């Protein structure tokens, strides 16, 4: 299990969330705008949907 | 009002990737501007 | 804030890459480009950012 809202980066509930809040690392390169590794990158590419 | 804001809370339970209240808000503003404007 | 093997991410040229798997007919460009960027839009964003600072 992994929390979808937490996987985006923020969950309003937190400790009260029904799903698990796996701590992840974000890709700075994706955070500035572009990462060529895409799915192969070690670091998370959070979707802002 | 916001439960990440209390000393008995741990932000990491709310924000992933080491975000802060301010860094997350900043991240949302960037999202807003970039996807529309400029 | 970005960098690739010692080069600011905005100053990297996408045309130099050997793979360019973000041209594929159906690839997940969201995996590569954030904020809904495109290869052209990212380079434009890059060229805009450089002219400023
Ligand atoms: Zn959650
Ligand atoms: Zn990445």
């Amino acid at each position: 299990k992994d929390c979808p809202w937490y996987d985006r980066g923020f969950c309003k509930h937190g400790p009260l969330c029904r799903h698990r809040h796996t701590r992840r690392v974000i890709c700075v390169n994706y955070l500035v705008g572009f990462c060529p590794e895409g799915p192969s990158c070690k670091f998370m590419h959070p979707r802002f949907e | 009002d916001k439960p990440w804001r209390k000393p008995g809370a741990d932000l990491s339970d709310y924000f992933n990737y080491g975000f802060n209240e301010d860094t997350w808000k900043a991240y949302c503003e960037k999202q807003k501007r970039i996807r529309m404007g400029l």
